[PDB]
């Protein structure tokens, strides 16, 4: 299983920015509260409007998370020293797009345009992992590492801003998003375990938790009002999210099979394998009319359960003679959370630069 | 063991 190929990944489009006309409320402010000539401050507001300008229109590589993490520290820099939040003095209104519905939402906060950076950082991360091959150990490692800060960043916004301004970032919306982030991540590390081939038991376990990240977001998939507001989403990504559960399902019980076959347990072995080609053939029936990608892997897989089901079978009939296990004796596999939501740091200083207005008294 | 090797890789 070290070449099968590579599964799809799910990606999150970026949020469209409009506009934060942030310079005629720091003038006012700075002149009425700190008692300065505002056009002292035309630099810094210079410097500001093009990081924003960068930040909304980031390049779609990886030096553009860094972008969105530079913009995201000033922006909290900012409000420490002019009060642009929901009711403070110099608020202003910040307009960005809703994914769902296309259509334009006002806030005059401050938050809301830090909300919108961090989710675009999160999205960001998961156009990166999703779109490289996964055939090096550098692609493989960069995407896994991505898929982890895409859910650290759709996490950092569902705990520092339970305040949903939009329904794209509401709490149902962003767990679905983290699960689904974290199961591409940990489909990543599988991927690895299995090119190094590591011990079979530590892969079945890895294998297992992609399926319980997976089974996560299907049932945030699966939930009526997740299903009404993504509308044709939920289809597209259901459709992935659940053949995958089976898919991985069966390369989780493909490895216990391993381990039965290395522990000298024969008739254990063939219950595994036929555990794993039934759950395999279930994701193929899932998989009708997916793309080539996804039909490639499966048939890769097949090729290695079907014929291991077999010869399993072939021996125990012909030569070991041992009792096949049932399926419901056996024990579940328990799954490895091996990776996990990368954090988040605003005002990390290596991250943020200088403060643009540390001059600001 | 193989563990720690797979989880430094995944940081």
């Amino acid at each position: 299983m070290e070449a099968v190929p590579r599964m799809p990944m799910i990606w999150l489009d970026l949020k469209e920015a409009g506009d934060f006309h942030f310079q005629p409320a720091v003038k006012k402010f700075v002149l009425k509260n700190y008692g300065e000539n505002p056009e002292a401050y035309n630099e810094e507001l210079k410097k500001l409007e093009l990081l924003r300008q960068n930040a909304v229109r980031v390049p779609r590589d990886f030096e553009g998370c860094s972008v969105l993490r530079k913009y995201l520290g000033q922006l909290h820099y900012l409000q420490s020293r002019v009060p642009m939040g929901s009711g403070q003095e110099a608020a202003v209104p910040v307009t960005w797009t809703e994914i769902f519905s296309g259509k334009s939402v006002a806030h005059e906060d401050i938050k809301y345009e830090q909300a919108c950076i961090l989710y675009n950082l999160g999205a960001l991360h998961s156009m990166l992992g999703a779109m490289d091959k996964r055939v090096s150990e550098e692609g493989m490692k960069v995407s896994c590492t991505h898929f982890q800060c895409a859910a650290g960043a759709f996490a950092y916004l569902r705990e520092h801003f339970p305040q949903a301004y939009s329904v794209d970032m509401s709490r149902q919306i962003l767990t679905l998003n983290v699960n689904l982030m974290l199961g591409q991540a940990q489909e990543c590390l599988l991927e690895k375990s299995m090119l190094d081939n590591r011990k079979s038991f530590l892969v079945a376990r890895i294998s297992a938790q992609v399926v319980d990240y997976y089974k996560e977001a299907c049932r945030a998939l699966e939930n009526p009002d997740t299903a009404s507001l993504l509308g044709r989403i939920q289809k597209d990504w259901k459709k992935l999210v659940q053949m995958k559960i089976y898919y991985f399902a069966a390369v989780a019980h493909l490895h216990m099979g391993k381990q039965a076959e290395e522990q000298q347990k024969f008739g254990e072995r063939v219950a595994y394998f036929q555990s794993a080609l039934d759950k395999l053939n279930e994701a193929i029936k899932l998989a009708k009319g997916q793309p080539d990608t996804v039909q490639d892997a499966l048939r890769f897989t097949m090729d290695v359960i079907g014929g291991k089901y077999n010869s399993a079978k072939k021996d125990n009939d012909f030569i070991y003679h041992e009792a096949v296990p049932a399926l419901d004796t056996l024990q579940p596999v328990k799954g490895a959370p091996l990776v996990k939501p990368l954090p988040v740091n605003p005002t990390d200083p290596a991250v943020t630069g200088p403060d643009i207005f540390a001059k600001l008294v | 063991d193989d563990i720690k090797q797979l989880a430094a890789w995944a940081t």
